[PDB]
C-alpha cells in the first residue's frame, strides 16, 4: 500500500524514512551556507537575503557560538537550528562540567547527531529542518562537520548547503586540488567570501548580506570570532572583484 | 497532497512545508493592522484596533512587557495575551537575578525558541499571532517581527494583518526619512500614523478606533488611547 | 563469631564457628555461617545474622540469574562488587561482615567485606568477636604454599582460638574446600569438641504432674 | 503521531451501544457451555470442556471451574487467560475483606467487585475489555446459596439457574421448562448434565470433556464444602443419570 | 487494516513488515564486510567507500572500539549506527562496573539483540536499520564474532559477511571450510590472517583494494585495534609478492 | 518521545476474534516443529536446530533452555520473542517464589506466571502479542512430571505429548498411535526421535536435533556436596554423542 | 595512613603505606593504597576505606566510559571527575585522596583533593594521618626535576619517617613509578625503610 | 519503651518421638497492669502452628497476614503449606520490614505430612532462623525458659511425657517472671491428631 510518508519513524518497503527526506527538502529551499577547514582553523560563511530595505543591516546575526571554541551555521527553518544550538550548548556545558576540558569538535559532533538521531526515532517528533556546519580548533587542531536531517555527518575539507551548494560545493573541489599542502586562516575567509557570492546566482533575484566568522589557533588565539570593519570589507572587495 | 500533511505540526509535506505552521500565519492576515518604526531615539507601536459591533469595545492590541519593552498584536489575542505573559516573566526575571533589563535582541530570541517548541511536538499547536515588539535598551531604539513559525527579525519598520502591505511600501519608502525624527516623539508617531493609514480601506481612523504606543531615551513604554490619541486625527 | 578464610595452593578454603548470642545469652549452639552464593562460590558471615543471610541470598539469586544470562560459571569478582555496592548503599545498617571464597574459570579467590562495604583481598582472613584470637593463630601458622591439608588445619585451628578465648565464640566448626579443579565440598559439624556431657539425673515426670483444668480436640482438617 | 492507530475501545456506536463489550460476547457465545443451577441445599456448576485431544491431560487439567474462596467459585466463559487475571484479583479481594472484618466475604461484595473491574475497562483506559463471562456459585449467613453471572461490559446479576457460553437460549429454554424451586442438589446435578446433554455440538457427552462442582452443606457438620470433580466421578455420576 | 505495515504489530501472515524493512535498511551504504577468526585474533574487513573530494576520509568509518577488547563493525545508516555504538559502550562499561569483569563479546550481542527484540515489540520504536558484527578475543571463549539484526536475532559465527554483496563472500568462505574441515584460520600471527580476509575479499568479490579502499579491525587478547592506512598497505604489498 | 501508545493493540473485531493473537498463532505455524512427551519416570522435549548458515556455530543458539533446575522450555515461533521470555521466566520463578518460599516454584506455577506475562501482552498498551508457542516440562515433589504448552494468548493446557509449529498434525497424530500410560523415559526419548524424523528435511544427527529431559536428580551436575537434601538438578539436555547413540538403535 | 605523590624528570610517583585500622587494630597490614583508573592515571587513598573504593570505583567506570567515546583521558579530567564526587557528596563522605597521572604532552601531574572536595595542582603532595609528621621534612628535601632514583627515595625516607611517628601507617611502603617506559609496581619492607 | 515488654508473654515449643508440641501463657498486660488472660499466642494454618510472642498489636497483626498469604498459598498450590516452608515464608515476611520490623518473637511447630518429620524453629524480630532439632523459647521470660529447658529436656519422648516436660518447662519459667502467666495452654502435635490443654497455674 502507501501512507509509508506520513509517519516519522517508519520504514518505506525499500528502507526510507520520507519525513527525513521531507525535511531534507526544507534544507535544499534554505539560505545557502559553507564552511571552509584551513590549516590551523575553520571558517564558516552565510547567506541572508535581504528581504527588505527595513532589516536592519549587520542585524540579524545568523552565526552561532557554541562554548568558546565552536561555530554553528545552518540552511533550512531557522528556529530548527537554533534549538539544535541550544541543545549543543547544554550538550557542552554539560561536558565541560564533568570532564572540566573543553568538548573537543569530534565529540560535540556526535552529541549533535545523537540529538537528531534520536528525532527520527517516534511519530511523536518531527526530524530537523535544518543541515548543520560547524567545527572549531581542539587539542590536535581543527575540525570542520555537516550534520544532515538523518542525524548523518562526516568531517570535512570544504562544505556547503542551501539553494546554492552546488556551485558552492564546485568551488570548494577546486580549492582542495590548487591547495594540496593545507589554505591559511586569512585566505580561507576571502575564499568563502567568493564562494557565498559565486552561490548568490541561484537567487539573485533578493540583494543580500553577507556574515562571515572564523576560529584560527594563530589568527583568533581557538576561539570563535566574527570577521567585522576592515577584513570583513576587504574579504567584501575580493569577491566583488571576482565576480567580474 | 496538502489535505494528507496538514493534520498536524509533526508532519512535514513532500516539498518540505508546515501546513499547520502555515495555516497560523493565516490566522496573522485575518488580524487588525498595527505599524511599528523607530527613529535613534524613540521606538513607536500604532495599531488599528477592531470591534465586534457598535455597540461592542474596541479590543485592545498593544501590551506593555517591561518599563522599556512592549508589543502590538495580529491574530489571536489569546496567544498574544500567553506569550507577551512570558516575556513579562523573563524580563521580570533578568531583573531580579542579575539586576539587568533585558536586551530587546535577546528577548527576540527567547520567543523564537519558545514558539519553536510548539512546531516540532504532537498534540501542540503553532501560536496563531504576530508581534511587534519595541524596546529601549543599553543599545537604543529597537525593532522586532514575530512569526509564529520562531523566525523574529530587526527592522527599521514594518507592519502585520489585513492589508499591511500598504504600510510597509511607505515605510519603505520613506525609511530615510523617518530614521532621523530624533528627539522629537509628535513627528515619529506622526510618521507611524501616516503609515497605517496606507492600509485603510473599509472605514476613517476615529478617536476610540485608535491605538499608540512609544518608549525611548527618557520615555518609559506608555499606551495612549481614546481622546489622548485626538491630537493625531 | 569466628569466621577464617585460608588460600591454598590449588584453592581456597573458609571456617565458622556455630555460636549465636543475643547479649550474654546463646541463642544457638549450632547456627550455619557458612552459606552458598552458588555452587563454587561460598560465604563466611558475621554480625547480625538475618543480615547476612539475606545479603547472601540475594546476591546468590542476582548472581544465578546472571549465569543463566551469560551462559558463564559465576566470578568470585562478580558477587565481591554485587555484594559491596550493596552493603554500601545501606551505610553500615546492613551488618553483615563477609569472608567471601572461591573458584572460578579466572582461578581460586579470598576476599574480605565490611558493613560499609569496604573489601579487602589477602592470603588468609578472620572477622568477627573471635577475630583477633584467630588471626593470632593465623599471623603464627601462617605460611605461602600450604597443601589442602595444611589449610584445613590452620583454618580449623583458627576458629578453635575463636571457640575457647572468644564469649562471642563456640560450640563446633563448619568448614568449606573450594579446590580449582573440583566440586567445593562443605564439611557441616566438621569438629564438634563441645559434646554436652552426660546429664546426673533424668527430669522425666510421672505423669500426671502437671494439673489440667480443661481439654479438647483440634481440627486440622477441612 | 500515536492517534492514527488508535481502536478507540471506549467509545459508544451512534445505537448507544459498546462495540468492544458486544464483540467480547460475540467470542463468548463460542465458548464451552457452562451451566449453574441453585437447589435448597446446595448449588451445581457444570461446564462443557472446548476442544479435546486423547493426550490432554484432564486430571491436571482444569479451564472452566476455579475456586475463589473457601465458599465461592466461578465458572468460566471465554479466555482463560483473562480470566485468571481476574480470577487472582478475586481471590485477594476476598482474603483483603477476611482481614479487615474477620468474616469470609459476602459473595455479592465480591461479584460487585469483579463486575466493577470490568466496567471500567469500558469507560476508560483505551484497552480491550476482557473477553469473559463468569457464573459465580457461593454460601454466605445472609442470603444462603446463591448464584450470580457477570460479562464483559460489568454488568451483574443473580439467577436460580442460569447458563453462559454456546447455546445459552436453547439451555435457558431447558432450565425454565424443568426447573422447580423445591428441587434437592441430587435433582440440579441431572437438570444439569441433561441440559448440557442436549445443547453438545459434540456426537456424545462423554467424562473426559465435563469438569463438574458442588457447594453442599455436607446435613452432617452444622458448615459448608466444595467438591471438584475428579475425572473417575464424572464418569460414575454420567452413568448414574442415565447418559452412561 | 492497512497500518500492519506502519507499526510493528502482526500481518495476516504473522509476518512484521517494519521489521522486514529495516532489514532492508542495512544496505543502503553499498559497503560489504567480513569476519574470520584465527588461531588466538579475529578480524573484520570492510569496505571503504569515499566519494565525495570534499570529505575527510579519516572520518569515514563503519568500525567501532566499543571497549578495550571489543569491536564492533555495522552494516547500515550511520545515524543508526552511532546509534547502536554509544548504546554498546555505554552497556559495556556498566557492565564492568557492576559484574567487576569485562563484558564478553556474545554477552553483549545478546543484550543488544534483546533491545532489537524490544523495538520488535513495543510500537513506539522504530527497528535500527543495521546489522552488528561483534568481535573479541574472549578470555574463556577464544576468537569471537557474534552478529545481531533488527529482528533481534543473534548467533555465533565461524565466520560472517554482510552487506549487499553477502552471499559471494558467504559461499567462497563456506568452500574453504569444507576444504581445511577446521573452524578457524591455522594461522598463528594476527598479520596473516588479517591478509587471508583481505585475500578472500578480493577473489570473492573480483575487485583489487588499495590502502583507501579498506578498513580493518583486529582483536587480541586484552586488544581490539583498527589499522591505519599504512599498516593496510603493508598487507596489500604482502599479498602481492605471491600473486 | 515518551511511550504515547497507552491503547490496545489487540482488539476484538465483529465476529469476536482477536486478530493479533490468531496473527501470531499463524507466526508459530511457520515455526520449526517442537515437541514433548511425558514418561512414567521423566519427561522429553525435543526439537530442530535449523541453522540459518553453515557458517553459524549451531551450539550458540540453544532452542531449548533450563528455567529452574527442574523445568526446560522449547518453543516454536519467532526465536527473539523466546529468549525474553526465558530471561522473564528466569527472573520471575526467583522475585515471585524462591526469594519468598526457598524454594523454586513447582511447573504450573512457574507455567502460570509466564501465561500471565503472555496474557498482558495481548491486552496492554502499545505491544503486540508474543510470536511463540512454548512447550514447558518439569518435575516438583508434590506434583510430580509434569508438559505445559502455552500460547501467544496466554492460554495453557497440561500435555501426555504434544508437539507444535510445522508439522504439528502429523506429528500429534503420530503420537495418539504410540502412546501408552506405562512409558519409560527411553522408550519416550525413542518416541520423540521417531516422530521428529518426519518433520527433517535434511541431516538428523546430534548437531542438528536439540534434546532435553527431566528425569532423577544428577548429583555429579550439582557442584559441591555436603548437604544430604540437595540430591542435584532433574532436568538434563542431551550430548551430541548421546543422541547419536540413540539414533543407531533407531 | 601516610600516602604521597611526586612529580619528577621522567614523570611521576605515588608512594603509600598499607595499614588500615579499626581504632587501634590493624584490620589489614598488606593494603594496596595505590589505585588504577586508567593505564597511566592512579590515585592514593585516605579516609574510609568503603568511601574510596566507592569513589575509585565510580571514575574507573566514567574514564572507561570516556576511553570509549573521546581517548585517553588527561589527568586533569580524572581529578575533575573526582573532585566532583567528593564535592558534590561532601556532607557522606571522609575521602582524602591524591590524583597523578601521566601524560606524553604534560608528563607528571599531581592533583589533591582534600575534605571539602577542593582540587589543588601541586609538584607534590602528601595526605594521610602520617603526612602531618613529614611537612618539615618534605618541604626542606624535595625539589623540582629529580631522577627516578632520587625520587624512589625522597618518598622512601618521607614515609618511613611517617610510618615511624603515626600509629595509623605502617606494614609495606608501596610505590607506582608512572613514565613514558611504563608503570612498575615498587615495594619496601620494613627491615629495609625503618633503618634509614 | 521496649515494645517486646509493653504486653509480656511466652511460647515453647519442642521436638518429642514422632510429635511435636507448642505452648504459651495467656497473659495480656499493659506494664503492671494485668488486661486479659485469655490472649492466645499460638495459632494454625493447616497443620502448621506459629506462636508469637511480643508486642500484641503485631502479634495479632501477624496472624491474620499469615492466614491471608496461607490461603492464597493453598489455592495456587492446591496442597496446605508444610513446616518448612512456612518457615521461610516467616523469615522473608519479617526481613521484608528491616528497618521497621514488627516486635515479636515468632514460632513455628509441626510435622511435615508428607517426610513424618517433627519440625521447629524460631525467629528473631526481622526474620532471622534458628531451626533447633530440641526446643524454642521466646518471650519475656526466655531466659528462665533456657534455663528450664536446658536441664528438663531429652530427646525421643513420648506426646504424654513430652506433655508433662514442656508444661513444667512454661510454668516453672512464667512464675519468675511478672510479666508472663495468668494461665496457660499446651497443643500436642501427632501426623494424624492434636490435642489442646489448659493448665492449672497461679494467678497472680
Ligand atoms: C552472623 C551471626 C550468624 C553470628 C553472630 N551474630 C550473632 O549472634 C548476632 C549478635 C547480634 C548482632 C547485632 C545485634 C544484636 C545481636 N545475633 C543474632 O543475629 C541473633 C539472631 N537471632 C536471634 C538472636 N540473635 B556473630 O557474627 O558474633
Ligand atoms: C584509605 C584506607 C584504606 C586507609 C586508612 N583508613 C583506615 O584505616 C580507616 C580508619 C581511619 C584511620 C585513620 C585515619 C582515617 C581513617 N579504616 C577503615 O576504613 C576500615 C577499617 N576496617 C574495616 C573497614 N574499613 B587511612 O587513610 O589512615
Amino acid at each position: 500500500g502507501t501512507g509509508y510518508d506520513l509517519s516519522n519513524s517508519v520504514f518505506s518497503p525499500d528502507g526510507r524514512n520520507f519525513q527525513v527526506e521531507y525535511a531534507v527538502k526544507a534544507v535544499e529551499n534554505g539560505t545557502t551556507s559553507i564552511g571552509i577547514k584551513c590549516n590551523d582553523g575553520v571558517v564558516f560563511a552565510v547567506e541572508k537575503l535581504i528581504t527588505s530595505k527595513l532589516l536592519v543591516p549587520q542585524k540579524n546575526v545568523k552565526i552561532q557560538v557554541v562554548d568558546r571554541h565552536i561555530g554553528c551555521v545552518y540552511s533550512g527553518l531557522i528556529p530548527d537550528g537554533r534549538h539544535l544550538v541550544n541543545r549543543g550548548r547544554e550538550e557542552a556545558a554539560s561536558f565541560k562540567k564533568l570532564y572540566k576540558t573543553p568538548i573537543p569538535i569530534p565529540a560535540f559532533a556526535d552529541r549533535l547527531g545523537q540529538y537528531v538521531q534520536a528525532h527520527t526515532l517516534y511519530n511523536s517528533v518531527r526530524p530537523f529542518g535544518v543541515s548543520t556546519i560547524f567545527g572549531g580548533v581542539d587539542k590536535n587542531g581543527a575540525h570542520l562537520y555537516m550534520l544532515e536531517p538523518s542525524g548523518s555527518y562526516w568531517g570535512y575539507k570544504g562544505a556547503a548547503t542551501g539553494k546554492g551548494r552546488q556551485s558552492a560545493k564546485a568551488e570548494l573541489e577546486k580549492l582542495v586540488d590548487h591547495h594540496p599542502e593545507g589554505l591559511s586562516a586569512r585566505e580561507a575567509v576571502k575564499q568563502a567570501a567568493k564562494i557565498i557570492y559565486l552561490a548568490h546566482e541561484d537567487n539573485k533575484e533578493k540583494d543580500f548580506e553577507l556574515e562571515i566568522s572564523w576560529c584560527s589557533l594563530s589568527e583568533t588565539n581557538g576561539l570563535h570570532k566574527f570577521v567585522k570593519g576592515d577584513l570583513l570589507q576587504e574579504a567584501i572587495d575580493f569577491a566583488q572583484k571576482e565576480i567580474n | 497532497f496538502r489535505n494528507n500533511y496538514d493534520g498536524d505540526t509533526v508532519t512535514f509535506s513532500p516539498t518540505g512545508r508546515l501546513f499547520q505552521v502555515e495555516y497560523a500565519l493565516e490566522a496573522i492576515k485575518q488580524g487588525s493592522v498595527t505599524v511599528g518604526l523607530r527613529s535613534n531615539t524613540h521606538a513607536v507601536l500604532v495599531a488599528l484596533k477592531r470591534n465586534a459591533d457598535e455597540l461592542s469595545s474596541y479590543q485592545k492590541k498593544i501590551i506593555k512587557c517591561d518599563e522599556h519593552m512592549g508589543l502590538s498584536l495580529a491574530g489571536l489575542a489569546p496567544d498574544a495575551r500567553v506569550l507577551s505573559n512570558y516575556l513579562r516573566q523573563q524580563c521580570n526575571y533578568s531583573s531580579l537575578v542579575f539586576n539587568r533589563k533585558l536586551a530587546v535582541e535577546r528577548a527576540g530570541h527567547l520567543l523564537c525558541d519558545k514558539a519553536q517548541k510548539n512546531t516540532q511536538s504532537y498534540g501542540g499547536r503553532p501560536y496563531g499571532v504576530g508581534l511587534l515588539i519595541i524596546g529601549y535598551d543599553k543599545s537604543g531604539a529597537h525593532l522586532l517581527e514575530f512569526q509564529p513559525s520562531g523566525n523574529v527579525t530587526e527592522l527599521y519598520g514594518t507592519a502585520i494583518g489585513a492589508r499591511s502591505q500598504g504600510a510597509k511600501t511607505y515605510l519603505e519608502r520613506t525609511l530615510d526619512t523617518f530614521i532621523k525624527i530624533d528627539g522629537n516623539p509628535d513627528e515619529l508617531i506622526k510618521a507611524g500614523v501616516e503609515a497605517i493609514s496606507q492600509s485603510l480601506r473599509d472605514e476613517s481612523l476615529t478617536v476610540d478606533n485608535l491605538s499608540i504606543a512609544i518608549v525611548g531615551k527618557d520615555t518609559p513604554f506608555t499606551i495612549y488611547d481614546g481622546e489622548a490619541v485626538a491630537k493625531y486625527i | 563469631t569466628t569466621i577464617v578464610g585460608v588460600k591454598f595452593n590449588n584453592g581456597v578454603v573458609i571456617a565458622a564457628d556455630t555460636r549465636s548470642t543475643q547479649g550474654p545469652i546463646v541463642a544457638d549452639k549450632n547456627c550455619a555461617k557458612l552459606h552458598r552464593i552458588s555452587p563454587k562460590i561460598w560465604c563466611a558471615g558475621a554480625g547480625t545474622a538475618a543480615d547476612t543471610e539475606a545479603v547472601t541470598q540475594l546476591i546468590g539469586s542476582n548472581i544465578e540469574l546472571h549465569s543463566l544470562y551469560t551462559s558463564r560459571e559465576p566470578r568470585v569478582v562478580s558477587a565481591l562488587q554485587m555484594l559491596k555496592q550493596h552493603l554500601f548503599k545501606y551505610q553500615g545498617h546492613i551488618g553483615a561482615y563477609l569472608i567471601v571464597a572461591g573458584v572460578d574459570p579466572t582461578g581460586s579467590h579470598l576476599f574480605s567485606i565490611h558493613a560499609h562495604g569496604s573489601t579487602d583481598v589477602g592470603y588468609y582472613l578472620s572477622l568477627g568477636s573471635g577475630s583477633l584470637a584467630a588471626m593470632a593463630v593465623l599471623e603464627s601458622h601462617w605460611k605461602q604454599d600450604l597443601t589442602k591439608e595444611e589449610a584445613i588445619k590452620l583454618a580449623s585451628d583458627a576458629i578453635q582460638a575463636g571457640i575457647w578465648n572468644d564469649l562471642g565464640s563456640g560450640s563446633n566448626v563448619d568448614v568449606c574446600v573450594m579446590e580449582i579443579g573440583k566440586d567445593a565440598e562443605y564439611l557441616r559439624n566438621y569438629l564438634t569438641p563441645n559434646v554436652r556431657e552426660e546429664k546426673q539425673k533424668s527430669y522425666k515426670f510421672p505423669r500426671g504432674t502437671t494439673a489440667v483444668l480443661k481439654e479438647s480436640i483440634v481440627n486440622i482438617c477441612d | 503521531g500515536s492517534r492514527r492507530y488508535d481502536s478507540r475501545t471506549t467509545i459508544f456506536s451512534p445505537e448507544g451501544r459498546l462495540y468492544q463489550v458486544e464483540y467480547a460476547l460475540e467470542s463468548i457465545s463460542h465458548a464451552g457451555t457452562a451451566i449453574g443451577i441453585m437447589a435448597s441445599d446446595g448449588i451445581v456448576l457444570a461446564a462443557e470442556r472446548k476442544v479435546t485431544s486423547t493426550l490432554l491431560e484432564q486430571d491436571t487439567s482444569t479451564e472452566k471451574l476455579y475456586k475463589l474462596n473457601d465458599k465461592i467459585a466461578v465458572a468460566v466463559a471465554g479466555l482463560t487467560a483473562d480470566a485468571e487475571i481476574l480470577i487472582n484479583t478475586a481471590r485477594i479481594h476476598a482474603q483483603n475483606y477476611l482481614k479487615t472484618y474477620n468474616e469470609d466475604i459476602p459473595v455479592e461484595i465480591l461479584v460487585r467487585r469483579l463486575s466493577d473491574i470490568k466496567q471500567g475497562y469500558t469507560q476508560h483506559g483505551g484497552l480491550r475489555p476482557f473477553g469473559v463471562s463468569f457464573i459465580y456459585a457461593g454460601y454466605d449467613d445472609r442470603y444462603g446459596y446463591q448464584l450470580y453471572t457477570s460479562n464483559p461490559s460489568g454488568n451483574y446479576t443473580g439467577w436460580k439457574a442460569i447458563s453462559v457460553g454456546a447455546n445459552t437460549s436453547a439451555a435457558q429454554t431447558l432450565l425454565q421448562m424443568d426447573y422447580k424451586d423445591d428441587m434437592k442438589v441430587d435433582d440440579a446435578i441431572e437438570l444439569a448434565l441433561k441440559t448440557l446433554s442436549k445443547t453438545t455440538d459434540s456426537s456424545a457427552l462423554t467424562y473426559d470433556r465435563l469438569e463438574f462442582a458442588t457447594i453442599r452443606k455436607g446435613a452432617n457438620d452444622g458448615e459448608v464444602y466444595q467438591k471438584i470433580f475428579k475425572p473417575q466421578e464424572i464418569k460414575d455420576i454420567l452413568v448414574k443419570t442415565g447418559i452412561t | 487494516a492497512g497500518y500492519d505495515r506502519h507499526i510493528t504489530i502482526f500481518s495476516p501472515e504473522g509476518r512484521l513488515y517494519q521489521v522486514e524493512y529495516a532489514f532492508k535498511a542495512t544496505n543502503q551504504t553499498n559497503i560489504n564486510s567480513l569476519a574470520v577468526r584465527g588461531k588466538d585474533c579475529t578480524v573484520v574487513i570492510s569496505q571503504k567507500k569515499v566519494p565525495d573530494k570534499l570529505l575527510d576520509p579519516t572520518t569515514v568509518s563503519y568500525i567501532f572500539c566499543i571497549s578495550r577488547t571489543i569491536g564492533m563493525v555495522v552494516n547500515g545508516p550511520i545515524p543508526d549506527a552511532r546509534n547502536a555504538a554509544l548504546r554498546a559502550k555505554a552497556e559495556a562499561a556498566e557492565f564492568r562496573y557492576k559484574y567487576g569483569y569485562d563484558m564478553p563479546c556474545d554477552v553483549l550481542a545478546k543484550r543488544m539483540a534483546n533491545l532489537s527484540q524490544i523495538y520488535t515489540q513495543r510500537a513506539y520504536m522504530r527497528p535500527l536499520g543495521v546489522i552488528l558484527t561483534f568481535v573479541s578475543v574472549d578470555e574463556e571463549l577464544g576468537p569471537s564474532i557474534y552478529k545481531t539484526d533488527p529482528a533481534g536475532y543473534y548467533v555465533g559465527y565461524k565466520a560472517t559477511a554482510t552487506g549487499p554483496k553477502q552471499q559471494e563472500i558467504t559461499t567462497n568462505l563456506e568452500n574453504h571450510f569444507k576444504k581445511s574441515k577446521i573452524d578457524h584460520i591455522n594461522e598463528e600471527s594476527w598479520e596473516k590472517v588479517v591478509e587471508f580476509a583481505i585475500t578472500h575479499m578480493i577473489d570473492a568479490l573480483g575487485t583489487e583494494f588499495s590502502k583507501n579502499d579498506l578498513e580493518v579491525g583486529v582483536a587480541t587478547k586484552d586488544k581490539f585495534f583498527t589499522l591505519s592506512a599504512e599498516n593496510i598497505e603493508e598487507r596489500l604489498v604482502a599479498i602481492a609478492e605471491q600473486d | 518521545m515518551t511511550d504515547r501508545y497507552s491503547f490496545s493493540l489487540t482488539t476484538f473485531s465483529p465476529s469476536g476474534k482477536l486478530g493479533q493473537i490468531d496473527y501470531a498463532l499463524t507466526a508459530v505455524k511457520q515455526g520449526v516443529t517442537s515437541l514433548g512427551i511425558k514418561a512414567t519416570n521423566g519427561v522429553v522435549i525435543a526439537t530442530e536446530k535449523k541453522s540459518s548458515s553453515p557458517l553459524a556455530m549451531s551450539e550458540t543458539l540453544s532452542k531449548v533452555s533450563l528455567l529452574t533446575p527442574d523445568i526446560g522450555a522449547v518453543y516454536s515461533g519467532m526465536g527473539p520473542d523466546y529468549r525474553v521470555l526465558v530471561d522473564k521466566s528466569r527472573k520471575v520463578a526467583h522475585t515471585s517464589y524462591k526469594r519468598i518460599y526457598g524454594e523454586y516454584p513447582p511447573t504450573k506455577l512457574l507455567v502460570s506466571e509466564v501465561a500471565k506475562i503472555m496474557q498482558e501482552a495481548t491486552q496492554s498498551g502499545g505491544v503486540r502479542p508474543f510470536g511463540v508457542s512454548l512447550l514447558i516440562a518439569g518435575h516438583d515433589e508434590f506434583n510430580g512430571f509434569s508438559l505445559y504448552q502455552v500460547d501467544p494468548s496466554g492460554s495453557y493446557f497440561p500435555w501426555k505429548a504434544t508437539a507444535i509449529g510445522k508439522g504439528s498434525v502429523a506429528a500429534k497424530t503420530f503420537l495418539e498411535k504410540r502412546w501408552n500410560d506405562e512409558l519409560e523415559l527411553e522408550d519416550a526419548i525413542h518416541i520423540a526421535l521417531l516422530t521428529l524424523k518426519e518433520s527433517v528435511e535434511g541431516e538428523f544427527n546430534g548437531d542438528t536435533i536439540e534434546l532435553a529431559i527431566i528425569g532423577d536428580e544428577n548429583p555429579d551436575l550439582l557442584g559441591y556436596t555436603g548437604i544430604p537434601t540437595d540430591k542435584g538438578p532433574r532436568f538434563r539436555k542431551l550430548t551430541s554423542q548421546e543422541i547419536n547413540d540413540r539414533l543407531e538403535a533407531l | 595512613t601516610s600516602i604521597m605523590a611526586v612529580t619528577f624528570k621522567d614523570g611521576v610517583i605515588l608512594g603509600a603505606d598499607s595499614r588500615t585500622t579499626t581504632g587501634a587494630y590493624i584490620a589489614n597490614r598488606v593494603t594496596d593504597k595505590l589505585t588504577r583508573v586508567h593505564d597511566k592515571i592512579w590515585c592514593c587513598r585516605s579516609g574510609s576505606a568503603a568511601d574510596t573504593q566507592a569513589i575509585a570505583d565510580i571514575v574507573q567506570y566514567h574514564l572507561e566510559l570516556y576511553t570509549s567515546q573521546y581517548g585517553t583521558p588527561s589527568t586533569e579530567t580524572a581529578a575533575s571527575v573526582f573532585k566532583e564526587l567528593c564535592y558534590e557528596n561532601k556532607d557522606n563522605l571522609t575521602a582524602g585522596i591524591i590524583v597523578a597521572g601521566y601524560d606524553d604532552k604534560n608528563k607528571g601531574e599531581v592533583y589533591t583533593i582534600p575534605l571539602g572536595g577542593s582540587v589543588h595542582k601541586l609538584p607534590y603532595a602528601i595526605a594521610g594521618s602520617g603526612s602531618t609528621f613529614i611537612y618539615g621534612y618534605c618541604d626542606k628535601n624535595f625539589r623540582e626535576n629529580m631522577s627516578k632514583e632520587e625520587t624512589v627515595d625522597f618518598i622512601k625516607h618521607s614515609l618511613s619517617q611517617a610510618i615511624k611517628w603515626d600509629g595509623s601507617s605502617g606494614g609495606v611502603i608501596r610505590m607506582v613509578v608512572l613514565t613514558a617506559a611504563g608503570v612498575e609496581r615498587l615495594i619496601f619492607y620494613p627491615d629495609e625503610y625503618e633503618q634509614l | 519503651s521496649d515494645p517486646s515488654s509493653i504486653n509480656g508473654g511466652i511460647v515453647v515449643a519442642m521436638t518429642g518421638k514422632d510429635c511435636v508440641a507448642i505452648a504459651c501463657d495467656l497473659r495480656l498486660g499493659s506494664q503492671s497492669l494485668g488486661v486479659s488472660n485469655k490472649f492466645e499466642k499460638i495459632f494454625h494454618y493447616g497443620h502448621v502452628f506459629l506462636g508469637i510472642t511480643g508486642l500484641a498489636t503485631d502479634v495479632t497483626t501477624l496472624n491474620e497476614m499469615f492466614r491471608y498469604k496461607t490461603n492464597l498459598y493453598k489455592l495456587k498450590e492446591e496442597r496446605a503449606i508444610e513446616p518448612e516452608t512456612f518457615t521461610q515464608l516467616v523469615s522473608s515476611s519479617l526481613y521484608e520490614r528491616r528497618f521497621g520490623p514488627y516486635f515479636v518473637g515468632p514460632v513455628v511447630a509441626g510435622i511435615n505430612s508428607k517426610s513424618g518429620k517433627p519440625f521447629i524453629a524460631g525467629f528473631d524480630l526481622i526474620g532471622c532462623i534458628d531451626e533447633a532439632k530440641d526446643f524454642i523459647v521466646s518471650g519475656t521470660a526466655s531466659d528462665q525458659l533456657f534455663g528450664m529447658c536446658e536441664s528438663l529436656y531429652e530427646p525421643n519422648l513420648e506426646p504424654e511425657d513430652l506433655f508433662e516436660t514442656i508444661s513444667q518447662a512454661l510454668l516453672n519459667a512464667a512464675d519468675r517472671d511478672a510479666l508472663s502467666g495468668w494461665g496457660a495452654v499446651v497443643y500436642i502435635i501427632k501426623k494424624d491428631e492434636v490435642v489442646k490443654r489448659y493448665l492449672k497455674m497461679r494467678q497472680d
